[PDB]
DNA sequence: TGGAGAATCCCGGTGCCGAGGCCGCTCAATTGGTCGTAGACAGCTCTAGCACCGCTTAAACGCACGTACGCGCTGTCCCCCGCGTTTTAACCGCCAAGGGGATTACTCCCTAGTCTCCAGGCACGTGTCAGATATATACATCCTG
DNA sequence: CAGGATGTATATATCTGACACGTGCCTGGAGACTAGGGAGTAATCCCCTTGGCGGTTAAAACGCGGGGGACAGCGCGTACGTGCGTTTAAGCGGTGCTAGAGCTGTCTACGACCAATTGAGCGGCCTCGGCACCGGGATTCTCCA
């Protein structure tokens, strides 16, 4: 037998911390999983291309930050960069 | 009683934009997909979700094409959509070149 | 003895799987090596975007007097917002329908 | 054979209604079903070749999703 | 006949481009 | 006196500029425009000449494509002159707005 | 720098329209094209500057512009 | 002692480099490992496509009474071909100009 | 001293074996180089995605075959497949 | 249906600078072996696809009337075009300073890899509540007189 | 502007099946350690970017005269909308057969890795002829009498 992984638990946790009284359907969860996978693939591919262009062999935070700035538009890019930088700082402070 | 032409069309637009179900009958679309596919490989089998995904994508594409076509038809001082408008929308979108 | 295990997601304060994201980056053949801080940043970005979409979808669902988010609510939230609609312009959401709009020319006099 | 007639006139009419169209000319239906056939051929060719690569005989929904994504029309809801 | 000096290695009848003609 | 009937020397201009490959925007004002726009994103930037050249080539190619599209939009409306509404319709159908 | 969009003169827009096959031009097309070109240039130069900032250099190279154009669906041949 | 080297391009009868394509496939981070027959197939496809485009461009240059191919000739060759144009629909060629086309409505009558 | 790689030698050999009395400009050699790199990247990326989809970890001729069938339109693909298969068969024959 | 003139096309002489071929050489592909494992193949399973049959009835099909929209014709006048003049600044050529792209050395510290340990998330069961459905409304909307 | 007909939003009661939770468990994520080379920092070279000046002149701005066309209006007639009645085949259910998708177990031929070797292709550097340009003549096309 084999198991399949998904982001259902994390999407549900985020939803419950955003809208405590609101549930989410199975089809909506599938769409959110597809969205998360798509955004992950976009950012990861852009970061890989950025690493290849500069002849770096590593994907670091700055590569991900530059990717996020490249795909995400405007205010989304600004807020996402802020959130990522805050998370990285908190992680490295441990 | 007799509604003047146009009002029923407007209420149909307000209905089908509000609702979210599929608009093409399921079985003829299944048969169309199957007969189109047999030109590539014979005796092919289709997962039900595959046919459903094909129908969803086809209806979304047709609805977007009809939006662009209505924009083109209105641009020409008309309200009646015509095949010329479909051709213009397809070419400007880049699907005819 | 080994210390108590603390998930890297818990260290960063996120809800998304930093470990799983690190594995996916490492195994997905994106680069020869993946830095330590890349999964944290990517997980934070993904969680932020998901939080935005879920917040807008929940607002739309409340406007519809419903408790469960359905794909129609996701479509409404994504298309109504100007930034998400640009981020997901070439994305089709199954069972999402279309935004209700009618060209002003066609409305009756 | 002859199954493009299954995309009947009222079906295209209500697809146009969802698209926002007020009234429709009679020559639209044939053009619309021709366009639909072209799109279906374009997508199904890539789907079936995806299945050929995997040595399969069932066109799974993942193949259709991959074909749509590579055509620039990514689909959310099926994988 | 189109070919290469290594035959039919190239397609011997390339398709001509068409362009859209609006109006009449 | 001798004067060409309006339209003919407009057609000759079309044939003159569809045959050549030269740039149609003067180089110095375009370079100044590029530098002025780039001053918004980062100060004291330096541009390689090839960078400005590539920006100009891409910009005029995009403008030429847009002008073909708006010409088609204008002709579809049964008129010859192109108006800003035609450009807006072309951009909307192209998906740029 | 200031008001350099006026350097995209009316004759230049007219010639670009002539290359596009346009026979007759309205008077507002010039301002409309000024706006469209400004938007396009802003979008491309934003990504070019992002690339040149990530590379940690002050000189916007040709490859940065090529990469910026490629990722927007406007692949350009000739410089890289 | 060992036998004289025979390049894999010579072995396959191609002109494009099999070894360089193999290295680019391996170092390009496309997959964990690359099969021995992959570079040969890729080089053959690239050689065929270049031969096609250069043949059409040479024909176009001969139509202009020029013995050197310039980007204008490449542009003419690529756009005059339906399938090649479909392949390079989104590609812009610098110094290429446009295909001469005037809408039949604009022409005098 | 650094070295910059290009397909100029091979492109010129192909040109001289398809148009023996025709040259090429450097500004056109650059465009041919860019086209070769673009098509290489397209085919290799499609092959990588095909390998990932099927959970394989090797890029073989089958992956490139399917990538060619997916990318090149119509008779272009029909002829590229034949050229590739013939080249691979000749290579294995040695 | 003919000439005038304006533009285009065509032919010949000349200079040049960009393409083509040649000469080191170096570093990257080739050859020869080895080893680990990813993929090929046999075998088994049981899930999901295909096929069939009967009923209900929602939806498509066919038809008639007329009315509102498409299309053609007409008038205008004002906007755009073609051409002459003049004022502007792009363009080319040359000089000069130096900011910063590009490369080399070196080391250290960050990542890969391994082993061990354990809990987070996956699969399976499940019982209730959110949502779909039926029906009687009071209500808003369209239309004609 | 008012009344009739009719979609339509609303509230209540009903059903039901999808989901949010709980349990068991296993496998992948975390902790601790070592090894190694990727890249971060320092230093230097010199490339090419920016700034400036002067002269030519090609192009941009400006203005004027007039005509082709964009827009509004009128009229006509087809054709598409709306509603009614009559097929029809889609949808739903139920069942049965089995094709092949997926999983598991072996096993081998295939690709990575390493060391020695050498020639393929890059860098520089000629040299000359393809072509870009100028001058002049021939042909074509558009316009008006």
């Amino acid at each position: 037998r084999s198991r399949k992984e998904s982001y259902s638990v994390y999407v549900y946790k985020v939803l419950k911390q955003v809208h405590p009284d609101t549930g989410i359907s199975s089809k909506a969860m599938g769409i959110m999983n597809s969205f998360v996978n798509d955004i992950f693939e976009r950012i990861a591919g852009e970061a890989s291309r950025l690493a290849h262009y500069n002849k770096r062999s590593t994907i670091t935070s700055r590569e991900i930050q530059t990717a996020v700035r490249l795909l995400l538009p405007g205010e989304l890019a600004k807020h996402a960069v802020s959130e990522g930088t805050k998370a990285v700082t908190k992680y490295t402070s441990s | 009683h007799r509604y003047r032409p146009g009002t029923v069309a407007l209420r149909e637009i307000r209905r089908y934009q509000k609702s979210t179900e599929l608009l093409i009958r399921k079985l003829p679309f299944q048969r169309l997909v199957r007969e189109i596919a047999q030109d590539f490989k014979t005796d092919l089998r289709f997962q039900s979700s595959a046919v459903m995904a094909l129908q969803e994508a086809s209806e979304a594409y047709l609805v977007g094409l009809f939006e662009d076509t209505n924009l083109a038809a209105i641009h020409a001082k008309r309200v009646t959509i015509m095949p010329k408008d479909i051709q213009l929308a397809r070419r400007i979108r880049g699907e005819r070149a | 003895a080994r210390a108590k295990a603390k998930t890297r997601s818990s260290r960063a304060g996120l809800q998304f799987p930093v470990g799983r994201v690190h594995r996916l980056l490492r195994k997905g053949n994106y680069a020869e090596r993946v830095g330590a801080g890349a999964p944290v940043y990517l997980a934070a970005v993904l969680e932020y975007l998901t939080a935005e979409i879920l917040e807008l979808a929940g607002n739309a669902a409340r406007d519809n007097k419903k408790t469960r988010i359905i794909p129609r609510h996701l479509q409404l939230a994504i298309r109504n917002d100007e930034e998400l609609n640009k981020l997901l312009g070439k994305v089709t959401i199954a069972q999402g329908g279309v935004l209700p709009n009618i060209q002003a020319v066609l409305l009756p006099k | 054979r002859d199954n493009i007639q299954g995309i009947t006139k009222p079906a295209i009419r209500r697809l146009a209604r969802r698209g926002g169209v007020k009234r429709i000319s009679g020559l639209i239906y044939e053009e619309t079903r021709g366009v639909l056939k072209v799109f279906l051929e374009n997508v199904i060719r890539d789907a079936v070749t995806y299945t050929e690569h995997a040595k399969r005989k069932t066109v799974t929904a993942m193949d259709v999703v991959y074909a749509l994504k590579r055509q620039g029309r990514t689909l959310y809801g099926f994988g | 006949s189109r070919g290469r000096l290594r035959e039919s290695s190239l397609r011997q009848r390339p398709m001509p481009r068409l362009t859209f003609q609006a109006g009449d």
